[PDB]
């Protein structure tokens, strides 16, 4: 795709609100 | 493609409103309360693990991957999800429409469809893209039912007040009609003829008229006002009544304030509920005749009128949206102040011990000085919305006179009817300026029905349960977790996989470290949550085996941060269950330790525990707690932080009291300090959501293993 | 002989009221802060001793005595200070004046005088008396400053923006009143005589007089509105400055809540220093050129006129009190269910577990139907007072066009003279409308002024202090607490005769029992108060002696909460001083054992803790909190609560670091777990409000005392 | 006076607010 896709432990690191 | 954008409810809406606007450009179009538990939304924020996840499993194929400047080669999907952070203060979620020209469309929850340039946009967001592409079973379809439709259908039953007052409004109009052709008889016969005896039977024959008319209004008061409180009654029974049924995630994921907002909201619906629907009812028909009688007077000037009357419109619609704006703004900036000025008044120690008031009045100054920039933005636009309106009213009276008198002097018609035609003028342009301005009012509560009838399409407790009535008794038995692993949302698992054997009659006692999952496999015990695979089995029986209430009525848990409510300590004692004799709290009282200072209190048992039972202390509230907790009888009793403060012979006490009980009724005991516990059958020490050690003390300690360890380490 | 009543601020304010207004009616005034300091106020109540006390302490000579229905007897001395309780909800203080005819006057501060009967008292009031008698040391006078005397002077360097607003005032006024005269000249002679061009000239010469009254109401509100806001930024910030600098016993007294309050209370405030003053300076002359224009037109008219308005006042007068009534009422009412919904909401888990909820339901359904009482008591008034004046404004507008008609149709004057007064009947009633509405906002006002300008009259903490910090300019030597006792307020003193004896260079560990006053003793380091008995000695000299800055820069004292404030971390280690490098932070993070887990974080030491950094785990604010007062390098080091959280490795690294400090500073550690406090150089054991055991562990050990007592446990 | 004077103990129970 775009880019290398990034790993679920660094993924939770992603955060909203 | 037309470019859609929700609007996020609350603040911690970013996911789910990005997700939300995502479908609806696609064509789906969800609930927003059922997207945010498909998200996993909780207070602090939406994990993108979690967003992702709620993609996939919706139907979208979805993929959060990294990204540093690579937003101009064609390797890439539109829209796409972005996260920012607001001048380094907070994380956000935008969505990412289009780029070209190195200038780019986002939408983001807080404010809509906002413009930005490549260079201020890279120094905004740091790194993270969510792209989303339709998958072979993402179905478009409409899943949202209208609730304006819904809220007002509590109408039906009250079709009588709102026909009377339909029908006193009509009669009032009618009324005011004749007082406003009263000048054009007193101008045109009254006067020009001196006959003073029709001029005192036609002055006083026109002064009842407007009697009836305030007796009118006074009616129409009474039956709005009563309508209203009922209306508003009947919301707030329903939602409070659908709120305590929901399950304890709705609560867990939510805060406090988000569910009382609602409360207040409801008074925004029935303003649209009763107000907007009769006002515009019978503004519709009253400027309608109001009109015709206007162009039986004259056509040019009510072509004047109706001139004025549209740029009217066009001022209100053209300045209307920033007024919102400016609103919004100010909300958001004044709600910045008051938690500085909380924070400090409740820090105030630390704030004098370091010495740190300089830089405190300083910071709040600021503060201060940007709320009331907001203030004098939104005075601006007030003053310039007022001053057109004036002008533009002022011209029209200003013309309206000058055209009557210019009629008159070619004489198109009589001197008289002009005041008369003045007169009717109010009648004329009330109705159609309230409905030029009923339009906010229909958004802002459009919106509010949205935000609210979201929640009452939730599911609650007894719809998930089925039904196991129909064989038990009671729980008696043996306890088994079997491959129980559970998740506290979209995290990492708190707890592992179990098996786990509590016989009967038989105190156990669960230990482990203070980071570990033990109140919460109490949580599961009572069924506050549903484990995700594995199951509970009681004599042979699962979980989706035992009936709710029985199991509600027969575990009786003492929570580690206990909570008093305000009133009697007798309603505190004996709440949820009625007709138990004194005899019972009585001994609850005494094997809790309680009768001993109850007695020193100025009432006997009706004292009335003020500010949630704030004056009495800790331990107080402790003896409350065990009281309440062993006054139900129940099958299966798990303490929690009982043994917290002690008199080092309450303890004993409460010992004694468990010890004392002659039946095979199960008492668990979740253990932070160990010398509490000893001499127990069955102790399971806990470490990882793991319990590693299951044996009776002796064996254990020969063991040589991790429990003794922890003695190693206590001691 | 006149009675006085005082209305309380504050919810728990009873006490001091009520001795307040005792005084006013012997003839002392004093300012109710100063009275809620000498009656010991604090947040749960008021004690009977407290009041006794603070009567002696002014003179008066008081004392308490038990009653059971015994208001008969003579020989007691009205009026007398009585508690009662509100059909058994609280407890609160009224005085009672008068006996007679078994019918009693009392005044509550919470209403006003209110009415009682003989029966209904005796069964609302259970017992107990104060008598107050004016003793010889009791002199009448007055202490209160007039409030507004003082805010208005704010406005003394800003005399350019009011008297442009009043001369942007007149010149509207002036320009208003040519287009009321405008209808003369229309209905006069343009249209008797058909004279065009002086038609066109003159409509054309009328529109830009609007024109410009347009743009001087756009100037005056401009003017308006920044006025407005200056005085409401300036009244602010002079507020929250002075409260930073009041002593901790006001804080400790009062809630947050009510020292929240203060900030709104600033607008009202202002609505009357700014929007009083010039309203009532315009509408007088405004209203006064009008009376005289409408004298010089006629008469009878304005006889009529003067009574319409007269009607409208004495309606307006008649019905105020009702709607003030009825607003305490629908406040108070509304503040007791918001406490239902959020304790509800907060315990929802204990509901659940015991299954309250239909009583739950039942429960808020009758507050809100208490609430919907009164809101629809008060609508109820609203309805009667817009009916009254819809009705007088309407007989007054059918009336003097009558008379106008009448003296037309007479010839007392001209015909297009009574539109002129019809149009300047609006000039005339508008500004005396005002003026007429303006008095309860001048009396809210000044109540709030007297609310707000109280505190404002309270000493700081550092005129108190003694001014002399030559001799010392470091905190070192012995330290020395001889005979100290201390008072936490009105009530039995937690600090009895104590001699402790800190050593040169000593870590000393204070060890009791959690009710036993650990950390009050460390606040009489920190010198949050001030010792009633006994002093404190440090190297020879006493704390008021040496200056509070020291004591404030060179003690560093770890609550035992950790607070975190709201913004960067590297401004939350580095507060109150500034021009700080880098590395000692990093050791000092190394030394906090906090150094680890800051990488962790996204962003080194830009990251910004939300929510008072709730994120953060507890053993992470006080890692934190330790890097934050070992930052400051001080020469007294409190520890009270750092051990609280562990990892068995990091109080070892904390114990290993401490020892390793090659320097003579003073530490004091707070211990409540035994064990924690190894090898230790000096135990000081409290219990009974005194220290008992003092020595080393060897021979407190060897001593079989209370200290080996308590380690017949943790073994 | 009117009736026998109250001790501070039980005049520590006597509470306002
Ligand atoms: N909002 C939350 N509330 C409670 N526990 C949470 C929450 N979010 C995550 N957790 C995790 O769930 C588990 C709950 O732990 P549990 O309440 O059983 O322990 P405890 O001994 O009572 O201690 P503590 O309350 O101090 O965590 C822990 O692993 C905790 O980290
Ligand atoms: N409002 C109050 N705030 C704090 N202490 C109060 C208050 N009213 C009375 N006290 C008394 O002041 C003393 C304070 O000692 P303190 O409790 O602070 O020691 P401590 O070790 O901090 O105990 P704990 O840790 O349990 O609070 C106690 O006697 C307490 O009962
Ligand atoms: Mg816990
Ligand atoms: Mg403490």
């Amino acid at each position: 795709n775009i880019g290398r896709e990034l790993t679920d432990e660094e993924l939770m690191e992603m955060t909203g609100g | 493609k037309k470019y859609v954008c929700v609007r996020q409810y609350d603040l911690t809406d970013c996911g789910a409103a990005c997700l939300s606007s995502i479908a609806q450009y696609y064509g789906l179009k969800m609930s927003l309360a059922k997207i945010r538990e498909m998200t996993g939304t909780d207070t602090q924020g939406t994990n993108a693990y979690g967003l992702i996840h709620a993609a996939k499993q919706l139907g979208f194929s979805a993929k959060g991957v990294k990204a540093s400047k690579e937003d101009l080669l064609k390797d890439f999907r539109l829209p796409a999800i972005a996260n920012v952070i607001v001048d380094n203060r907070l994380a956000h979620f935008v969505v990412i429409y289009s780029i070209k020209n190195r200038i780019i469309t986002v939408a983001d929850p807080g404010k809509g469809i906002v413009r930005y340039s490549m260079d201020d946009f890279c120094s905004i967001w740091t790194g993270g893209l969510v792209l989303l592409e339709p998958g072979e079973a993402f179905q478009k379809g409409d899943y949202t039912q209208n609730m304006m439709v819904k809220f007002a259908g509590f109408l039906k039953p009250l079709k009588k007040t709102v026909l009377c007052i339909f029908l006193a409004s009509l009669l009032y109009t009618a009324l005011g009609i004749a007082g406003s052709f009263y000048i054009k008889f007193l101008f045109d016969d009254l006067i020009k003829f001196e006959k003073l005896n029709d001029l005192h039977i036609i002055s006083a024959g026109f002064a009842v008229i407007f009697l009836l008319q305030i007796f009118l209004n006074y009616y129409r008061s009474i039956l709005v006002t009563k309508l209203g409180m009922s209306i508003d009654k009947s919301i707030m029974m329903e939602y409070y009544s659908h709120v305590l049924k929901l399950p304890m995630n709705f609560f867990n994921s939510r805060k406090v304030g988000e569910i009382i907002s609602r409360f207040m909201d409801a008074s925004k619906i029935r303003q649209a509920i009763s107000g907007a629907t009769l006002t515009i009812m019978i503004d519709t028909i009253m400027a309608v005749i109001g009109g015709i009688l206007l162009y039986i007077q004259n056509s040019s000037l009510f072509f004047i009128s109706f001139i004025i009357i549209l740029l009217y419109g066009i001022i209100v619609t053209v300045f209307n949206k920033p007024i919102q704006n400016a609103n919004r703004q100010i909300m958001e900036d004044n709600a910045k102040l008051t938690s500085a000025l909380v924070e400090s008044v409740k820090g105030i120690e630390t704030i004098k011990s370091f010495g740190a008031e300089e830089q405190t009045e300083k910071s709040t100054r600021d503060k201060i000085e940007t709320v009331m920039k907001s203030s004098f933005k939104e005075g601006m636009l007030y003053i310039n919305l007022s001053s057109l309106t004036g002008i533009v009213a002022g011209l029209g009276g200003i013309v309206i006179l000058w055209a009557g008198a210019y009629n008159v002097i070619k004489g198109n018609m009589s001197g008289g009817q002009l005041l008369a035609f003045n007169a009717l003028l109010a009648y004329f342009l009330t109705p159609v300026k309230n409905l030029i301005d009923l339009q906010p009012l229909i958004q802002t509560a459009v919106v509010a029905s949205n935000r609210l009838g979201e929640i009452l399409e939730l599911a609650t407790e007894k719809e998930l349960r089925e039904d196991s009535d129909d064989f038990v008794i009671s729980l008696k038995g043996d306890i088994e977790f079997r491959n129980v692993d559970f998740r506290y949302g979209l995290r990492k698992p708190v707890l592992k996989n179990i098996n786990l054997t509590i016989p009967k009659g038989k105190t156990v006692a669960i230990v482990g470290e203070s980071g570990s999952g033990k109140t919460t496999l109490a949580k599961l015990l009572m069924n506050f949550y549903s484990p995700e695979k594995g199951d509970i089995l009681i004599n042979g029986h699962s979980i989706k085996n035992i009936s709710l209430e029985l199991i509600r009525k027969k575990i009786a848990f003492v929570s580690q941060d206990v909570f008093i409510f305000s009133g009697t300590v007798k309603e505190n004692l004996c709440l949820g269950n009625e007709n138990v004799d004194m005899d019972e709290i009585i001994k609850a009282a005494k094997m809790a330790n309680a009768h001993d200072f109850i007695e020193k209190l100025p009432l006997k048992y009706d004292t009335f525990l003020n500010e949630s039972g704030a004056n009495l202390s800790e331990g107080q509230k402790q003896r409350l707690a065990i009281a309440r907790a062993l006054l139900k009888k129940p099958d299966i009793l798990i303490l929690d932080e009982a043994t917290s403060n002690l008199d080092s012979i309450t303890e004993n006490h409460i010992k004694d009291a468990i010890y004392g009980l002659e039946d095979d009724v199960t008492v668990i005991i979740i253990a932070h300090r160990l010398s509490t516990i000893v001499n127990c059958d069955k102790i399971y020490l806990l470490k990882d959501g793991e319990i590693v050690e299951s044996g009776s003390h002796t064996e254990l300690i020969a063991l040589k293993g991790c429990y003794f360890k922890m003695w190693k380490q206590t001691e």
